[PDB]
């Protein structure tokens, strides 16, 4: 996260990090043992950490639980990003105190202007990563905006977030991580032209178009 | 292999993206190994 601030410790109780020897990637816990990423964070081996603030020290609150099943969509194209997402189940559920709790879904796309917050342990320039949780508000572009950034690669499953002058932007180690607008689930960061810069949003999958694959994988797994 | 790696736009938000091939021989057919939006794989050539 570019231009944002530290969170308040634990304020963001759903945002996991991916680690598989490190943090590599965002996630959003939606049930007790479901998480919500980008495919292109896929691994083999993932070690879901939960109730996180500080990512190098051990502050009591952590619960660390390995990936049981990992789905990416079917439809996942790793060249152009479409269709960005995949689910993670936990080999064991989290227990939800007040420093883990889920994320509700989408109950409908996010209108342009809805103001959101963006959260994760991403570069917050070069590079590297913060110890603590950055957090971010912005809001919704329209989809006319997030085409003139990005003309012909903006899918209907790609939404932009964040400010055309620049300066605050989801950065590299988001990716994966949470965009949640008025208590909902509807952007999981995904990619961009570098980060903060001017007329290049970051963009996010859209994650109001898989409300309806989300339950379904669930129910199957 | 003969012919470029197609020109690429974004970049996937993650430091160290997953490389699927290190060489073109590497890859089946004509697939050229590129980096792409996000790591390396085998694609298709331009011009
Ligand atoms: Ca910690």
């Amino acid at each position: 996260i570019v231009g944002g601030y530290t969170c308040a410790a634990n304020s963001i109780p759903y945002q996991v990090s991916l680690n598989s020897g490190s943090h590599f990637c965002g996630g959003s816990l939606i049930n007790s043992q479901w998480v919500v990423s980008a495919a292109h964070c896929y691994k083999s081996r993932i070690q879901v950490r939960l109730g996180e603030h500080n990512i190098d020290v051990l502050e009591g609150n952590e619960q660390f639980i390995n990936a049981a099943k990992i789905i990416t969509h079917p439809n996942f194209n790793g060249n152009t990003l479409d269709n960005d997402i995949m689910l993670i189940k936990l080999s064991s559920p989290a227990t939800l105190n007040s420093r883990v709790a889920t994320v509700s879904l989408p109950r409908s796309c996010a209108a342009a202007g809805t103001e959101c917050l963006i959260s994760g342990w991403g570069n917050t320039k070069g590079s590297s990563y913060p110890s603590l949780l950055q957090c971010l508000k912005a809001p919704v572009l329209s989809d006319s905006s997030c085409k003139s950034s990005y003309p012909g690669q903006i899918t209907g499953n790609m939404i932009c977030v964040g400010f055309l002058e620049g300066g605050k932007d989801s950065c590299q180690g988001d990716s994966g991580g949470p965009v949640v607008c008025n208590g909902q689930l509807q952007g999981i960061v995904s990619w961009g032209y570098g980060c903060a810069q001017k007329n290049k949003p970051g963009v996010y999958t859209k994650v109001c178009n898989y409300v309806n694959w989300i339950q379904q994988t669930i129910a199957a797994n | 292999k003969p012919g470029k790696c197609p020109v690429t736009y974004g970049q996937c938000l993650m430091l160290n993206p997953p490389n699927f091939c290190e060489m073109d021989g590497q890859c089946k057919r004509d697939l050229k190994c590129c980096m792409g939006m996000c790591g390396k794989s085998c694609v298709s050539p331009v011009k």
